[PDB]
């Protein structure tokens, strides 16, 4: 039973760049039985290269494979917009076939700082017995960011959920949400709620709060 | 050319049995074409389930005997169809299932390797969500802007099953809108949000359509 | 340094790849004693090995496609190329385009025309006033009744030599050295998919190049159940080839007892004109026994329901329309070319297992001047035959088409196909394909060298 | 005659020998029964020239001084002859086949015969 | 491929291997693309038969028991391989070429194989 390891799990690359995604198998594969797949978000994965160097008919010449022993690598020159997505490596060498971790190829662009907005709980929600505070992160680069919740200058673990948009089609940016779910009783016992965000764009610490 | 059309979205509860079908268009027969069933866990990688090749059904040691892959050839009324059945459904089976096929006629082709092979043609995919939860209507709350510039949006909470379609001004407002993907709450209910960026009167609205619960409910947004 | 093995060359390892080569024929070395001045193919044609070899390959599974088979294309071009080589040495009929003054023969609406015309003799001085007898299908009027040869406006024409015969003789296809021919030994095979039991042969079995439409004549019988074959089944644009279990007795005769004029259009050349008809005044007819055709139909109509569903209505009907080669049953018997009306056989309507006298007949038309395979520039004149021609053949299969009108979920109707003659060769060639042997191989072993 | 094609490579070495071998004035069809057998003798000599220029110089089986690379079908010896078949074998080596061919003609009979000439002087 | 033809015989021994090797239904031009390649295989086998009947029995380089006569290009060994070229070499031997050929087939493989048969008895 083979185990496929990909590196990296995700990477930032620009247009025109030559992208190299490697992969390593738990054992040595000879006869070079290895496949590389491309998957655009929300779409079914498409077959690109089989047997490690053999490109499928209809695929552009910009894609190139390399296969030696335990170490495998796929080389993509002149990166273009349609090439961005998640790629997978697969071995059909032995029963059964096993895939790789997957590699998310992500658009590179100037680092953009988010514009933080905080939304206090709605009135009708308060009558339900629960209160949810929503912290918003608008268009920003890169995707990696931290949002912490301080209530009256004290950190909170649990009851917190965040959501992330896919990289924008044009802006090539991300958008992030944060959901804090608490009850009505515990909500009345505290005064000030704060949203602390730290990201590569800010180059300074930011906090958004409301006095209700 | 080659087209693989699978069944619709199946939402079934644990312990039950689910059957998905793959209608294979453009394929002359399953004699020259091997059929493989592959699943993809959400946010995770791809996993090989089983196959039917030379009219012989087979599956991985994970699923041995628990998974049944049957197929009938090209008929006079419809293209070749394959079917996958999974009994004793669990919560870990929630992966998206794919119907795949590969050309086996070329004996010296690199596509196949004695039963274990690559997958040339991919289907539309079929999502199977396994949960004991019962269908419920979404709760909609407005998010009012306090005050740089301004941002306003609507909050959709506690709905089931997915999906729900959220619009703005009935599709009149398409720009600056970012709809965040549904998050699975600890209660087994889904919650998402749709926010719009505004400068500076227009008096926007939210359009929410949940087809499983048949609730087309619409909520407005007022600044406090 | 680091151990252990070393590469070693093995010659004659069992490795082959699917490929295409140039195949020759084989006549069984008896066809040569049949003589009659180069019957059909066989002249220098290779004598078949008295003991053909068939080697069964155990523990082997090979995938076959009969529609992608290359042996069919060579044979199709062979019969065509064979046909021209037969007409080259023969007598060309070029100055037969003379005006034809014709009249109605002494019943059944005057199918035969008695035609008077002017002709060139051995000498180039005086013409020749002579009459001949042509079928209505061989002539066309131009504006008493004046006619002309039907092929003259389209193309040229040449007469087939009376010495040679069109009699189909068994022909074995073989492969040269370094190649091999695979044979599928399963009883039930539709021509596509994997084959469990495969054997190899130097030569294919005895194959009689019988050219026919709407009916496979003198072919090979299937095993057990009757077979249903189609390139693309759900597609109504693709013909459906059928293989029979039991052979169907068919009789086609020429109920006209004729004579040969053998007029002299010298120097050295002699044309064979059709003289007066002495005998039954009748149109050519084809016989099929009502009991035998029905039984096959009942067994065949059940096989279509392995695809079109357990229960459905299958109706049969005669040809839709087109060229005469398509709309009728075309073949050669005794040297003459018959075109039969199969409309009487295909008139039926079937229930789930059943359908709602001692004999049956089929009106046949005779045409001496023919262009088959859509050939332009060359028209062949079939020479007249002395006496009454009688022939008995096996009906081993059909060429069928499905209607496009649907109403797919309601009922389906099937009609006799035609056109492509490759399907006729695909009928006998479905179990064979050509591969080239790759003998050279390398394997690791300890022997090294001194 | 090909009988072991389905069998293992180990059993296939016994029947190896059987695989080695199985008017004319016409204007036409004479080229059809000719063109087939002429490329046959051309294809025949094509294999034999390779056999001579390599370390064989003889038919059936012959050995060489070319060491088997691990990167080429890294395997167990019993996993090759005893557990595997030729059609299945030629499948994996398909990539290294052209590489191996070079080692026989270049690394051996070019470098071996010259090596031999130098060893034949003394 | 002929690259050392201008170079000395000594340097020309390294590239020796490269020199070894580099519808059809038409009534006419089919004989033009045929007659050329048929005499080619006839010319090919013409050289190979000589190679077998001599003391070679193998391609590329092979040696013999025929002693080199002084009367045949009396020379210095370094004056041959190091200082001289093949086109220039075959020029002088042109007279003795037919003589040498006789010594290989007659004096050797006729008298050698018989000598061998007598040495193989004991
Ligand atoms: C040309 O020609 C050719 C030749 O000639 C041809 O071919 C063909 O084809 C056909 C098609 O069409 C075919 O048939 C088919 O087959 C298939 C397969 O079968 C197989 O398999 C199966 C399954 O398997 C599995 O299971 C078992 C149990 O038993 C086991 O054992 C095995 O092993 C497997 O398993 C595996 O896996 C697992 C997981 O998954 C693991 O764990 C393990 O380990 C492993 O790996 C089976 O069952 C079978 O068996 C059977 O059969 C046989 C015979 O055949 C036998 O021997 C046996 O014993 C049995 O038997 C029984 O059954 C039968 C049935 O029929 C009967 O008959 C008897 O009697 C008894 O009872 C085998 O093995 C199959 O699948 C198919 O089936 C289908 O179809 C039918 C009609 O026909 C029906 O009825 C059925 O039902 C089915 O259907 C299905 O599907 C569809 C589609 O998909 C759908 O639509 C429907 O609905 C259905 O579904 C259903 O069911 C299911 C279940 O199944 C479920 O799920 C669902 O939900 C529903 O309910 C068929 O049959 C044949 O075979 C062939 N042949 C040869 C020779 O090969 C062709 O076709 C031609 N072409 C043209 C064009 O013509
Ligand atoms: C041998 O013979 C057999 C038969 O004798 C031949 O079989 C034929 O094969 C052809 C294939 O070449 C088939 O045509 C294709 O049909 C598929 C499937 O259509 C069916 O199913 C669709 C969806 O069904 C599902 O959803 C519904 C709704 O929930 C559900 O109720 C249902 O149960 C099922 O779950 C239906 O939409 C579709 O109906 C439509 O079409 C009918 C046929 O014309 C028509 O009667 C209806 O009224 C209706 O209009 C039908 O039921 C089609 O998907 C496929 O369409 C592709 O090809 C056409 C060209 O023909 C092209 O114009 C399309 O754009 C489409 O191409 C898309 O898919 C490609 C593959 O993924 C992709 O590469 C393209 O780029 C394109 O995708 C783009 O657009 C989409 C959005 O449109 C976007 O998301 C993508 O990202 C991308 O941008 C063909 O029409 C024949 O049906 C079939 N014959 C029969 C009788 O069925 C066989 O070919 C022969 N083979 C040989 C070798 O001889
Ligand atoms: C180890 O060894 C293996 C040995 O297999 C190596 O694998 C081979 O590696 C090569 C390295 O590049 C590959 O070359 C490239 O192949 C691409 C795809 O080739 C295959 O797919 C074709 C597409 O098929 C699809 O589309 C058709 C048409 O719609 C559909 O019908 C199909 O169903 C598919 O959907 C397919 O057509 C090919 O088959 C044809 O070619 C092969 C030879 O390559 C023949 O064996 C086949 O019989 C067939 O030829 C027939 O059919 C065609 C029409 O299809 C006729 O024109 C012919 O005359 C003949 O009748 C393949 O199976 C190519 O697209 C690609 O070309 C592009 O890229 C190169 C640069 O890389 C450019 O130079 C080109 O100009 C073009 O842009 C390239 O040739 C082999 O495909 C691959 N597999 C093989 C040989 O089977 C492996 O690499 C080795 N490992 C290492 C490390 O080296
Ligand atoms: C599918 O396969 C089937 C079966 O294989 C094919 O059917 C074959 O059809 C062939 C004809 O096309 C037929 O060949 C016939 O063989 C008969 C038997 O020959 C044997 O017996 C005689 C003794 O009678 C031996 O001497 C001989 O050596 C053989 O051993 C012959 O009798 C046939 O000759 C007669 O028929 C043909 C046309 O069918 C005429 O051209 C021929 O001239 C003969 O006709 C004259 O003779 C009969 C009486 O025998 C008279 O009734 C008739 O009117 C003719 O008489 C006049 O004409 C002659 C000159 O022509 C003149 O001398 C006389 O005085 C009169 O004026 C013919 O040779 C095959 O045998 C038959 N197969 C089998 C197994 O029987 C079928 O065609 C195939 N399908 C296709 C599409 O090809
Ligand atoms: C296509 O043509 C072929 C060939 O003509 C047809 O196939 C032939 O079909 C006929 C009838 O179906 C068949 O003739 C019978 O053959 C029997 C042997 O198989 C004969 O024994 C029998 O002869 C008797 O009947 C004749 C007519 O009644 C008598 O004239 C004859 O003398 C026989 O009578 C004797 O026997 C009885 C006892 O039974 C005795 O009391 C009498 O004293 C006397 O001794 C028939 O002739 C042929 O055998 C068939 N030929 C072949 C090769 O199979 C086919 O049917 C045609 N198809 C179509 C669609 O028309
Ligand atoms: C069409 O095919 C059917 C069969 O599906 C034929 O039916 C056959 O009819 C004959 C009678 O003409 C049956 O013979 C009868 O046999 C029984 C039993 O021995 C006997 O009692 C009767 O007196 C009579 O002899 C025959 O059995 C029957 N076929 C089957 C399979 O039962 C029919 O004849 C065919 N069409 C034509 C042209 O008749
Ligand atoms: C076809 O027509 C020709 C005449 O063009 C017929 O031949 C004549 O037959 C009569 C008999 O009634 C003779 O008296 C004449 O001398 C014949 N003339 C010629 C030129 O031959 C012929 O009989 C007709 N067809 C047949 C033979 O029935
Ligand atoms: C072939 O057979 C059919 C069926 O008998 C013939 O159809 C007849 O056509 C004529 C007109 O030519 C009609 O008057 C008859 O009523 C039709 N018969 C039936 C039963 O409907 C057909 O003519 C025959 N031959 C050709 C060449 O069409
Ligand atoms: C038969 O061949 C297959 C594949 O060539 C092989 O897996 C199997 O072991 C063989 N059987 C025997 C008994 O050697
Ligand atoms: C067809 O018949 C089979 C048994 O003969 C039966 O299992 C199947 O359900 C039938 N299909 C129908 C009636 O659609
Ligand atoms: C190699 O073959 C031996 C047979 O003696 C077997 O015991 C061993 O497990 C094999 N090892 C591998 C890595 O194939
Ligand atoms: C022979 O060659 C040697 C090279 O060592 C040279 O010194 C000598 O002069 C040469 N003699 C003749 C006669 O060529
Ligand atoms: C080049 O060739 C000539 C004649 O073939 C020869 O005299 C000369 O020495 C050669 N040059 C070198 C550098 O060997």
């Amino acid at each position: 039973d083979i185990q496929m390891t990909q590196s990296p799990s995700t990477l930032s690359a620009s247009i025109g760049d030559t992208v190299r995604i490697s992969c390593r198998a738990s054992q040595s594969i000879t006869g070079n039985w290895v496949a590389w797949y491309q998957q655009r978000p929300g779409k079914a994965p498409r077959l690109l290269i089989y047997r490690g160097a053999a490109l499928l008919g209809g695929v552009p010449s910009r894609f190139s494979g390399s296969a030696a022993g335990t170490d495998f690598t796929l080389t993509i020159g002149n990166l273009q917009a349609e090439d961005f997505g998640t790629f997978y490596c697969q071995q059909y060498d032995t029963y059964p076939g096993t895939f790789g971790q997957g590699t998310k190829v992500e658009v590179k662009r100037t680092v953009a700082a988010p514009s933080v907005f905080i939304f206090p709980p709605s009135d009708e929600q308060l009558k339900s017995g629960t209160a949810s505070v929503v912290c918003l992160l608008n268009n920003f680069y890169p995707r990696e960011a931290k949002v912490q919740w301080k209530v009256d200058n004290a950190l909170q673990s649990g009851n917190s959920q965040e959501s992330v948009t896919e990289q924008d089609s044009k802006d090539s940016t991300y958008s992030l949400s944060s959901t804090l779910t608490l009850s009505k009783a515990d909500y009345e016992k505290h005064k000030v709620y704060a949203c602390e965000v730290t990201h590569q764009g800010l180059s300074s610490p930011v906090t958004k709060s409301f006095n209700r | 050319q080659i087209h693989l059309v699978q069944s619709g979205t199946e939402v079934k509860k644990p312990g039950s049995s689910v059957t998905v079908s793959c209608k294979a268009y453009g394929v002359n027969t399953f004699g020259l074409y091997a059929v493989n069933w592959v699943r993809q866990a959400p946010g995770q990688s791809l996993e090989y389930i089983g196959q039917i090749w030379r009219w012989k059904s087979s599956a991985s040691h994970h699923f041995r005997g628990r998974v049944l892959i049957s197929a009938v050839d090209l008929t006079g009324s419809s293209p070749p169809i394959s079917s996958l059945e999974i009994k004793n459904l669990t919560s870990d089976d929630t992966a998206v299932y794919f119907c795949t096929t590969t050309s086996t006629y070329d004996k010296w082709s690199g596509l196949h390797h004695d039963g274990v092979m690559a997958f040339s043609s991919w289907g539309q995919g079929t999502l199977i969500s396994v949960s004991a939860a019962s269908t419920k209507g979404p709760s909609v709350f407005p998010l009012a802007p306090s005050s740089g510039t301004a941002a306003l949006g609507c909050l959709v909470k506690d709905y089931f099953p997915e999906p729900v379609t959220v619009s703005w001004n009935s599709g009149a407002l398409t720009s600056g809108v970012h709809t965040f993907p549904a998050v699975l709450q600890s209660s087994g209910l889904y919650s998402l949000s749709s926010v719009v960026t505004v400068p500076s009167t227009q008096t926007y609205i939210c359009n929410v359509n949940h087809k499983p619960s048949n609730t087309k409910v619409d909520k407005k947004v007022e600044p406090k | 340094r680091a151990e252990n093995l070393w590469v070693t060359v093995y010659y004659g390892v069992p490795v082959w790849k699917d490929a295409e080569t140039t195949l020759f024929c084989a006549s069984d070395a008896k066809a040569y004693e049949t003589e009659k001045h180069n019957v059909w193919a066989t002249h220098a044609c290779v004598p078949t090995d008295p003991n053909p070899q068939e080697i069964h390959l155990e523990n082997v599974t090979e995938e076959f496609n009969m529609w992608k088979n290359n042996m069919v294309e060579q044979m199709h071009t062979d019969i065509i190329s064979l046909w021209d080589q037969s007409l080259k040495p023969c007598v060309k009929l070029t100055p037969l385009c003379v005006t034809l003054q014709c009249t109605n023969v002494t019943d059944m609406r005057g199918e035969l025309k008695n035609c008077s015309f002017n002709m060139t003799t051995e000498l180039r001085d005086k013409k020749q006033k002579v009459y001949s007898l042509f079928y209505r299908l061989d002539v066309v009027q131009i504006n008493n009744k004046e006619y002309r040869l039907i092929n003259c406006n389209t193309s040229a024409i040449t007469q087939a030599c009376p010495k040679v015969s069109f009699e189909p003789i068994p022909i074995h296809y073989c492969a040269p050295a370094g190649f091999a021919i695979l044979k599928c030994k399963d009883k039930k095979f539709n021509g596509t998919g994997p084959c469990p039991s495969v054997s190899t042969v130097q030569c294919t079995h005895g194959i009689k190049p019988v050219v026919s439409t709407q009916l496979l004549l003198n072919g090979s019988l299937a095993e057990e159940e009757v077979m249903i074959r189609s390139e693309n089944i759900t597609n109504n644009a693709k013909n459906i080839l059928v293989q029979f279990n039991t052979p169907v007795q068919i009789n086609c005769t020429r109920p006209n007892n004729n004579t040969r004029k053998s007029i002299r259009i010298g120097p050295g050349q002699a044309f064979y004109a059709t003289g007066d008809i002495i005998g039954d005044i009748r149109q050519a007819h084809c016989n099929v026994s009502k009991a035998t055709w029905n039984e096959t139909l009942g067994k065949v109509v059940k096989q279509l329901r392995k695809h079109f569903g357990n229960n459905t209505i299958i109706r049969f009907a005669n040809s839709s329309g087109g060229d005469l080669e398509v709309t009728t049953h075309s073949f050669n018997c005794g040297g003459e070319f018959f075109y039969c009306n199969t409309s009487g056989l295909f008139n039926s309507t079937w229930i789930s297992n059943t359908s709602v006298n001692d004999s049956i007949t089929l009106p046949c038309r005779i045409k001496q001047i023919i262009n088959m395979w859509q050939r332009i520039g060359q028209a062949m004149y079939a020479p007249p035959i002395q006496g009454v021609i009688r022939c008995v053949s096996n009906i081993t299969g059909l060429i069928l088409t499905r209607d496009g009108g649907s109403t797919n979920s309601t009922t389906e109707t099937f009609r006799p196909g035609g056109g492509d003659m490759r399907d006729n060769w695909r009928s006998e060639l479905y179990k064979y394909k050509v591969v080239k042997i790759e003998p050279l191989g390398v394997a690791p072993t300890r022997c090294k060298r001194r | 005659f090909l009988g072991a094609a389905g069998s293992t490579m180990g059993a296939a070495s016994m029947t190896l020998t059987v695989q080695a071998r199985n008017l004319l004035k016409l204007t036409v069809w004479g080229i059809k029964q000719l063109q087939a057998r002429v490329l046959a003798v051309e294809r025949y000599l094509r294999d034999q020239q390779l056999l001579g220029i390599w370390g064989c110089s003889g038919k059936l089986i012959c050995c060489t001084n070319v060491p088997w690379n691990s990167s080429w079908s890294n395997r167990n010896l019993s996993e090759i002859w005893d557990n595997m078949t030729w059609l299945q074998w030629d499948k994996e080596i398909s990539n290294y086949t052209q590489i191996i061919y070079g080692l026989l003609e270049e690394s051996q009979n070019q470098q071996e015969k010259n090596e031999q000439d130098l060893l034949a002087l003394d």
